[PDB]
RNA sequence: UUCGGGUCUUGUAAUUGGAAUGAGUACAAUGUAAAUACCUUAACGAGGAACAAUUGGAGGGCAAGUCUGGUGCCAGCAGCCG
């Protein structure tokens, strides 16, 4: 639509984590 | 809690060295200054100048190779907000 | 209007930088230069460290 | 202990140019090594 | 000639340099 | 090259004023009823001198030399040197550096190299003594003069290292509206290539004079002797007298001309000294203007110092409306309430100056 | 071999 | 330790403050206006229609704000109104939650220094479950916690039901905005600015119909004042945000429409309103004059107030004759130099000793004000204001106007010349024009030493040479930077992009600010082509100023071996001419391998060959490299946006991308493709025995030998 | 050196 | 701890299948002073099952990259920069 959801970045907001499993 | 004062050692060359990761911070309860280490020279990207950080204890164990002696405090959170936040990306300082 | 001349002049100077920009770099400007590549006899007068 | 792995990436060795490859595989410092290891032996047998 | 000036040069920078970090580990380690 | 001004009156102080503030101005009719109109050989180099010790400046000078035109720059420094013309010495090429000292990018380092006395203008003791504790009450804390070699008219050969390191960000606000009480007179009676017996004499005379005073009166003699002490023979004497519960000093001086008398030049030393106590309120009326620099380029703030009427001249008025034309800042002042004296008080906005070329 | 002199002069030092 | 902090100066009038600015911001339909009728509808109890512009309302005794509703599409809207705001309202959508416009507007004061951030909820009766309602409200709330400091409370609003919110919900909220409790800020306590209330053009009609409608108007604009005391003399440069910079020509305050009603009631009772009560002007309904006297001579001054060179140093004296019969005597000076006898004694003992010492532990400041360096030090701020307070209460007239200038909150009109035909033509209320009074630093023109890092949310990297639209100070301005690094703090080699991750240093042209100054860039303003998309693309700061920098590209030059011995080789084809090699002969050069070595001479008979020594025997197929350095030069460009001089305000375009150029002009990313990298597989090589000579062979003794 | 340290010069003009 | 010795269906960012379920949304009813929820339950609801859990600790590796010292080809510091 002509509103701009954020992203799932920004969502979540996880910034630098490792790899983990 | 302190005022940044100086970031020393920015003339020095070999990176990610001791005399890098120090401050210059004075204590604003006794008008004091003394140093304090700050982790990855990204974090010291971060402290600049007039910054109220908050120290606390280093509480080492163990030395280090190139490691400064009797630098006692290690920098916590730098204008309110984590430098380990500040460093992650999840946060962002506040001026 | 002062503001409408001076914003043609702009965009004058606007087309300059993106045909710069968008052009080829400086044979200096490169790395890794070959004699071939770049013009004969030019470290001379570009004296270089 | 305080690195991010982006810090701790990778970074790729290039090739030989292509237009050169008659002369081939473009010899890089392990290589060196492993000659120069070689060659220092022979030198000391030899002065032997 | 110029390069005999550019020895000359960076090993002056490279004793002010040096200098320079004696004494802010000087500092550090007396203040 | 848009603020306009006449006459060859008050140069380097408008050259620095400029300087400080940023405004391009532009000086005009520089002596037209002359053999010579235009400019001088030792006005020259102190614009050499700012463009050395500034950065980005453009100083255009028209070719009759009559019309000067400058758009200042930054202030950088580091470390040079510099040739006085044997017109004019070291003390007026120094001043103007203790204008723009702590407000530079690197530290300052200017080795002078010339003559270090005349009549007019400030020796080297005299600069020391005399304003350097004035800059050390607004903050400047590590600034020194040292004397290499010392020169003397009218051949001068001597070198003076003036090093200021106390790159403050803006002079902080002063507030002395009393009278202070001098505690001590020092003084420093110097010469070159004679005998010392002259600089007994001097110092003879002025203790002569002084001997009606009961505050203490120490004067040090300064002989310079051998390779260090430049060509021509010469003596002067300065006197300050020091304020020491506040950091406060009056100082007067004079040199002995060709064939003058040691003990005349000591007791006229003295009764100028004398003189500019009684006319004296918290300043002299020679470090009264870099007082009043400092005043109007000290923080967004109202600052208070105590004058006098006698110290009220036509120098000043000028100073005042050469600073008003550069800063728009006027100054207040306020008689007071004191029914003995007639002093005033001058009080001054300081406008928000900083040290913006520094790096952090 | 190697990878367990390099862990053992690691535990050494 | 808790409470400790960093000393700071608060330049606010204690005497009649102005308005409280708020700024009502958030997406495009969430109910941004209906919040500022029924504010309002509250704070003063009258329904109002076509909201425009700023509106000034007045709340208790002593307090008025100021409702700016901002357009929610225009990033420049929320760049300047979050330089100059100080309460933001921000309204978050309930359904949708979070969006790109609320994000980037956080980010943006969070940058140019947080101003008191409060969220509203809207949009919260279109949940059909209590309990996703709930979730919902708790999941907005700590994510606005995680922006906003934690503990930050946020209201939430039902439906309009008579085109107003529930009276509860709005009655706590301007409680909370009225016990609002502000603090200090760096640019707002050091610069002074003013949000334009109402604007008009002067001219004359007939000079407009002469001219043909192309001659720059003067212009009126009235507004309260803020942060700083404007100074009263004409001729001031200040910039309006999105109009150019301006130098004010005339100055004059004014009664101000809303007096609070303390102020009102005050001259009442100093004289012997209440209606009109919002406003909202773009909706509807002696020694000193001697000196300063510039045509009489100094010297006249001097002689009406009794009744010279400066180039020279000391003071006018006079004869040394008339000096010392004056000065024979020292009893005129001798006040300013130093039973009933007995206890004189002990006074004038004491007096001598108050000397003496003088000032040394005087209280110490310390146990005077309770063994706090911080209590000392903002106890010596409070002292200094104070002395400023009653230094400008002693006279009315010039110490109010001609030393300190128009405080703040003084209404004031202000009339500016050559302001385009444009402005007046395309202006509309629903914009702000705010207003920065600059410095010397900020008039000047140099580049900057800024370091700054990629915005963390955006997604692409930022280039060198590439424009970006920066926001530092009052203006906003795209520009070419060039992103540098020092290579171990020796060289400020350039980059081609930003490190991903970390701070590089850039450096730019553009007008100088202050050093230690945050700043921040998005690379398109243009509301047209926006998607999806972070706005934001660079934070940083400013650190320091020059006209130049000494800044570095590293080239290195190639050649190729083609004939070698033991440690010595000719190399061809890097050289054009024996000139050349003699040049840069005595060379510490190296090759792919990681020997080193030196051009050593010039050869004779090919043009460009040479001779160099290596460490070791270099390999055939090798190639040799020179590292050296060429120096690079800072585009001089400088675009400022004009968004308000423009008529739709929005899609601004400027100079656009390089991946923008490429595509509009249908080029090809440029890529040699001997630069890409491979996926090599090193075979394992077996080398030759060794081969004695054969003198040593006959010769070597019988045991020892190879059988 | 100095030529290429330096920027800002004086137009003297006689 | 070094020369080495011990032992065994192990290894896979390889392919693939149908079954199960509640986090969630929801008629409904129960619950409740009225609701919310739990406990029940139609209907939807799983292949990066992206319906995308963490916080700390130890360690390695890499370039035509960078800095410093050297008894070459080494060592140190380190490397988001080639
Ligand atoms: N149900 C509901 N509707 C709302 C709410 N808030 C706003 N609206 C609707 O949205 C409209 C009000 O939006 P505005 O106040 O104009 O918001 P705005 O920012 O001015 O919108 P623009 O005019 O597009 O800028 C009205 O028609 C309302 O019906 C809410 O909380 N609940
Ligand atoms: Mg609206």
């Amino acid at each position: 639509d002509g509103k701009r959801a954020i992203n799932y970045q920004i969502l979540k907001n996880k910034g630098l984590t490792p790899k983990r499993n | 809690k302190g005022i940044v004062l100086e970031k020393l050692g920015i003339e020095s060359k070999q990176p990610n060295s001791a005399i890098r990761k120090c401050v210059r911070v004075q204590l604003i309860k006794n008008g004091k200054k003394v140093t304090a280490f700050v982790p990855n020279d990204g974090c010291l990207n971060f402290v600049d100048e007039n910054d109220e950080v908050l120290l606390a204890g280093f509480g080492r164990k163990g030395k280090a190779k190139g490691d400064i002696p009797g630098v006692r405090f290690k920098v916590v959170k730098v204008s309110g907000v984590s430098l380990l936040a500040l460093w992650k990306e999840k946060k962002e300082k506040p001026r | 209007s002062s503001f409408e001349k001076q914003q043609i002049e702009i965009r004058k100077q606007i087309e300059q930088l993106e045909n710069e920009a968008v052009a080829e770099k400086k044979w200096s400007l490169k790395g890794e230069v070959k004699a071939k590549d770049r013009p004969e006899d030019a470290l001379l007068t570009e004296e270089l460290e | 202990k305080l690195v991010h792995d982006v810090q701790k990436k990778q970074h790729r060795e290039r090739s030989q140019l292509t237009s050169r490859s008659r002369y081939g595989f473009l010899e890089k410092h392990k290589d060196y090594v492993k000659r120069a290891q070689d060659f220092h032996r022979k030198q000391s047998t030899l002065k032997v | 000639f110029e390069a005999r000036q550019r020895i000359e040069e960076k090993n002056k920078e490279s004793s002010d340099y040096h200098a320079k970090m004696a004494h802010i580990v000087n500092t550090i380690n007396t203040e | 090259k848009y603020t306009t001004f006449q006459g060859s009156q008050n140069f380097r102080l408008r050259i620095v004023l400029a300087t400080l503030s940023g405004k391009p101005i532009k000086i005009e009719k520089i002596r037209s009823g002359d053999l010579n109109p235009g400019l001088k050989d030792y006005e020259v180099s102190f614009l050499r001198l700012i463009e050395s010790v500034t950065n980005g400046s453009v100083i255009e000078i028209s070719y009759t030399g009559t019309t000067v035109i400058y758009r200042p720059g930054i202030i950088v420094g580091g470390a040079s040197t510099h040739i006085c013309p044997s017109s004019k010495p070291v003390g007026y090429f120094v001043e103007p550096m203790l204008y723009l000292a702590p407000f530079s990018k690197k530290k300052f380092s200017i080795l002078f190299k010339g003559i270090t006395a005349s009549h007019n203008d400030a020796g080297i003791e005299a600069i020391k003594w005399g304003l350097m504790p004035v800059m050390e009450k607004f903050g400047v804390r590590e600034c020194a003069l040292h004397t290499l070699k010392r020169g003397s008219p009218p051949l001068g050969g001597g070198e003076v290292h003036l090093v200021v390191d106390s790159l403050i960000a803006q002079p902080i606000t002063m507030h002395e509206i009393d009278r202070p009480i001098i505690s001590s007179i020092t003084g420093v009676a110097y010469s070159t290539r004679v005998s010392p017996s002259l600089v007994n004499r001097m110092i003879d005379g002025a203790k002569k004079v002084l001997k009606n005073l009961q505050c203490e009166v120490n004067i040090t003699a300064d002989v310079w002797r051998g390779e260090n002490s430049g060509k021509s023979p010469g003596w002067g004497i300065t006197l300050v007298a020091q304020s020491k519960q506040k950091g406060w000093s009056y100082f007067a001086e004079d040199i002995g001309d060709a064939g003058s008398i040691p003990e005349e030049l000591g007791e006229k030393v003295a009764c100028q000294l004398l003189e500019e106590i009684s006319k004296s309120a918290a300043v002299g009326r020679n470090q009264l203007p870099l007082a009043i620099v400092y005043m109007v380029i000290g923080k967004e703030d109202i600052g208070r110092l105590r004058i006098n009427k006698e110290q009220i001249d036509e120098r000043f008025i000028i100073l005042l409306r050469d600073i008003k034309k550069i800063f728009n800042t006027e100054v207040f002042l306020k008689p007071v309430d004191e029914a003995d004296n007639e002093d005033m008080i001058a009080t001054i906005k300081g406008i928000g100056f900083t040290n913006t070329s520094k790096k952090i | 071999r190697k990878e367990r002199l390099k862990k053992l002069a690691k535990m050494e030092e | 330790e808790r409470k400790l902090h960093v000393p700071m100066v608060d330049r606010t009038p204690e005497d009649d403050p102005p308005p409280f600015i708020v700024a009502v911001v958030g997406p495009p339909g969430t109910g941004k206006t209906t919040l500022i009728r029924s504010l309002v509808r509250r704070m003063t109890k009258s329904t109002l229609n076509d909201i425009q512009g700023p509106i000034t309302v007045v709340s208790g005794k002593h307090r008025r704000l100021t409702f700016l509703e901002c357009p929610a599409d225009d990033l420049n809207a929320m760049i300047d109104i979050a330089k100059i705001a100080d309460l933001v309202l921000l309204l978050i959508d309930g359904n949708f939650g979070f969006e790109m416009e609320t994000m980037e507007f956080l980010n943006i004061a969070q940058h140019h220094g947080m101003p008191r951030v409060l969220g509203v909820a809207t949009h919260l009766d279109l949940f059909k479950s209590q309990s996703t309602l709930r979730a919902s409200k708790k999941r907005l709330k700590h994510r606005f916690w995680t922006e906003v400091y934690q503990g930050a409370k946020l209201f939430y609003l039902s439906g309009v039901i008579n085109g107003r919110y529930p009276d509860r919900e709005i009655l706590n909220l301007s409680r909370f905005i009225s016990v609002m409790k502000f603090r200090p800020l760096k640019w707002r306590n050091e610069h002074p600015y003013m949000l334009a209330d109402r604007f008009t053009d002067l001219t004359h009609p007939e000079l407009i119909e002469t001219q043909g409608l192309q001659i720059d108007r003067k212009v009126a604009i009235y507004g309260y004042l803020h942060g700083t005391p404007l100074p009263s003399a004409p001729g001031t440069r200040v910039h309006i945000a999105g109009v150019g910079d301006f130098s004010v020509a005339q100055i004059e305050k004014l009664p101000d429409p809303c007096p609070t009603p303390f102020y009102q009631q005050k001259l009442d009772d100093f004289e012997r309103d209440k209606d009109k009560l919002i406003y909202a002007p773009m909706s509807d309904v002696n020694i000193g004059k001697l000196i300063y006297m510039d045509n009489i001579s100094p010297e006249e001054c001097i002689r009406r107030w009794r009744g010279v060179d400066l180039e020279k140093f000391v003071p006018y004296f006079d004869t040394f004759e008339k000096l010392a019969k004056k000065w024979k005597s020292v009893d005129a000076i001798k006040e300013r130099f130093l039973r009933e006898m007995n206890a004189a004694k002990k006074e004038k003992l004491r007096a001598q000793f108050e000397i003496e010492e003088g000032e040394n532990f005087k209280e110490d400041d310390e146990n005077n004000e309770y063994d706090t360096w911080y209590e000392l030090q903002k106890a010596k701020i409070s002292k200094q204001l104070e002395i400023n307070n009653i230094e400008y209460q002693e006279m009315t007239p010039e110490q109010r106007q001609r030393i300190e200038g128009f405080k703040a909150g003084s209404y004031v009109r202000i009339v500016f010349e050559k302001v385009p035909m444009e402005f007046v033509k395309n202006f509309n209320p629903k914009f702000p024009i705010v207003m920065g009074g600059l410095l010397p630093t900020e008039i000047k023109f140099g580049i900057v030493k800024a370091r700054l890092r990629r915005h963390r949310w955006h997604k692409k990297i930022l280039k060198t040479n590439d424009p970006l639209v920066l926001s530092l100070g009052w203006r906003r301005f795209q520009t070419l930077p060039i992103y540098t690094t020092t290579d171990s703090r020796t060289r400020t080699r350039m980059l081609k992009y930003t490190p991903e991750h970390t701070y590089c240093n850039a450096a730019f042209y553009g007008p100088l600010c202050s050093p230690n100054t945050p700043f921040c860039g998005v690379q398109i303003v243009a509301n047209s082509d926006t998607g999806n998309g972070f706005r934001i693309a660079a934070t940083g700061i400013v650190e320091e100023i020059d006209v130049n920098i000494e800044i570095v590209k590293k080239l290195k030059l190639v050649g190729f071996p083609y004939k070698i011995f033991k440690n010595t080789a000719f190399i061809k084809d890097m050289f054009s001419s024996a000139m050349e090699v003699a040049r840069f002969e005595g060379a510490q050069i190296k090759t792919v391998s990681g020997i080193r070595g030196e051009i050593k001479r010039a050869l004779s008979k090919p043009e460009g060959h040479y001779r160099a020594a290596f460490e070791d025997k270099i390999l055939m197929s090798d190639i040799v490299i020179l590292r050296s350095w060429y120096p690079v030069r800072v585009k001089k460009f400088y675009n400022p946006v004009t968004s308000l001089l423009l008529k739709e305000k929005t899609e601004w375009k400027g100079l656009r991308l390089t991946g923008q150029i490429r595509a509009a002009m249908n080029l090809e990313t440029p890529s040699n493709p001997d630069s890409a990298y491979h996926k090599i597989e090193r075979v394992e090589r077996h080398f030759n025995g060794l081969k004695v000579p054969k003198a040593v062979q006959k010769e070597l003794p019988f045991k020892s030998q190879i059988h | 050196k100095m030529m290429k340290n330096k920027r800002g010069g004086v137009i003297d003009k006689r």
